[PDB]
């Protein structure tokens, strides 16, 4: 996976 | 008289409100008397200084947790790259406090304030579940400016205990009226990515939220696909304005951007609309969404009139949220019905893809049984299928009405071989429009390359109502  | 913040930054907010109409009409949701007051939203991010000084004051610890460390405090890791500042500038759009004489305003500046704690660690499906599912009856809205890789090659969506926590919240949160999930639809605009290989945002849970630029463009970031409902301002080029709001350290920042920063004016916005009123479900907020959305002035080469006259856009969804109709809707808003579920399996035998297939099925749309809709909400193709390079495939449906909706464009990144496992495309583009009638799905290979496969499945899910239309636009 999970990214900003 | 209503009187506008004095926030020092305040008039470097060019998106809530200003002579020029480029605005999301956020000062005349105010001037109705609604900033928030009693609303919760929690932002599930990489934690939230809750001592800064535009945020203390909204502060709600009930609205926290820190799901990565086991606590209830979400407090950020401070390291010197900043990293983990990402939740307090989200924080600060929806909810960043007003007349202080620090930084500027949130959209909801009188609403209560969260954050999960839950990107700083290795992001479970369990760490996913117990931030979307925590405290449901206090939270109202929930804000995610994160998902699945944007690497234009990824399909990925919630795994199962993720997907429970959507399904419990809608049906048992905020007293059974539903957690409001809003979700940020991407930043692979660079990587040619479509925000519909992305389970998050294409669930019809999540109201999936783009990004304009301030001169009204698609910021190269953004992402296009039919899942996405509607359009919040964001950053651009360097020659137009950023986001505002609240950072690490107890800072200000003028350069908040991409994604990130739409999806928490949004859930500001529904913050204010909640306030106007509280008994609004989370399917009742869609509509809303749907119904007050703005195209004007939006750049998209692809906008389209739906089948009930409303313009609607693979960039923009309905276009940008409009705080003050949104609450001026809100308040005499009749309870939507219950929503029906029409399924309809459309293939009697695999087919051969090849080149391009066409697929069309006239359909009823459960006529003559409880579940009979002729008010469309969400659709989706459920579709199973091989194919040898996916990203060479280019889906399209087109409702009864006309609508024709890209469930699928091209991904030149996407080489997999893996196709689609009975993946859920969904559009919002056919909402309200009669789906009696004949269905197309057309899939095609839009490379020259000699690719092969078949589709094993085709599953048409039709969800919404037999009542309530209004006129067409
Ligand atoms: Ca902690
Ligand atoms: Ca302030
Ligand atoms: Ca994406
Ligand atoms: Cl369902
Ligand atoms: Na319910
Ligand atoms: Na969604
Ligand atoms: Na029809």
């Amino acid at each position: 996976x999970x990214v900003k | 008289v209503y009187q506008e913040p004095t926030d020092p930054k305040f008039p470097q907010q060019w998106y809530l409100s200003g002579v020029t109409q480029r605005d999301l009409n956020v000062k005349a949701a105010w001037a109705q008397g609604y900033t928030g007051h009693g609303i919760v939203v929690s932002i599930l991010d990489d934690g939230i200084e809750k001592n800064h000084p535009d945020l203390a004051g909204n502060y709600d610890p009930g609205a926290s947790f820190d799901v990565n460390d086991q606590d209830p405090d979400p407090q950020p890791r401070y390291t010197q790259m900043n990293d983990n500042r990402h939740g307090t500038r989200c924080a600060g759009e929806v909810a960043a406090v007003a007349n202080n004489g620090v930084c500027g305003v949130g959209v909801a500046y009188n609403a209560r304030i969260g954050g999960v704690r839950m990107l700083d660690g290795e992001v479970t499906d369990a760490v996913e579940a117990r931030s979307l599912g925590l405290n449901p009856n206090h939270i109202h809205i929930y804000s995610a400016s994160w998902g699945p890789e944007d690497d234009g090659k990824t399909v990925d969506g919630p795994a199962r205990l993720a997907e429970e926590a959507f399904f419990r919240g809608v049906s048992q949160g905020r007293g059974g009226l539903g957690s409001i999930f809003v979700w940020a639809s991407g930043n692979g605009g660079r990587e040619h990515d479509s925000c519909n290989c992305d389970g998050y945002t294409n669930s019809i849970y999540t109201l999936s939220i783009s990004s304009a630029t301030q001169f009204g463009n698609v910021p190269w970031y953004s992402e296009a696909c039919s899942s996405t409902l509607a359009t919040t301002y964001s950053s651009g080029n360097q020659n137009e304005k950023q986001i505002v709001t609240t950072d690490l350290r107890q800072k200000c920042t003028e350069s908040h951007t991409g994604t990130s920063a739409s999806a928490p004016l949004a859930a500001g916005i529904i913050a204010l609309t909640l306030e106007a009123n509280k008994n609004l479900t989370w399917r009742d907020m869609q509509h809303l969404v749907v119904q007050t959305s703005k195209p004007a002035h939006l750049n998209a080469n692809d906008w389209a009139t739906n089948g009930v006259g409303r313009k609607v856009s693979h960039s923009y969804g309905y276009g940008l949220l409009d705080a003050g109709a949104m609450v001026a809707l809100a308040q005499n808003w009749t309870t939507v019905a219950p929503q029906r579920k029409c399924i309809i399996d459309i293939l009697t035998e695999p087919k051969d893809i090849g080149k391009r297939l066409e697929v069309r099925k006239t359909v009823t749309a459960c006529l003559g049984e409880p579940n009979h809709i002729t008010r469309l909400e969400h659709a989706q193709a459920r579709l199973t299928l091989s194919y040898n390079r996916r990203g060479d495939l280019a889906i399209h449906l087109v409702s009864p009405m006309g609508t024709r909706s890209t469930l699928l464009a091209a991904r030149p990144h996407d080489y997999s071989a893996d196709g689609f496992n009975d993946w859920a495309f969904m559009t919002t583009h056919s909402w309200d429009e009669d789906p009696s009638g004949e269905w197309v799905l057309e899939i095609e290979n839009t490379s020259e390359a000699n690719n092969y496969g078949t589709l094993t499945k085709f599953t048409l899910v039709l969800y919404g109502t037999a009542s309530g239309s209004l006129v067409p636009r």
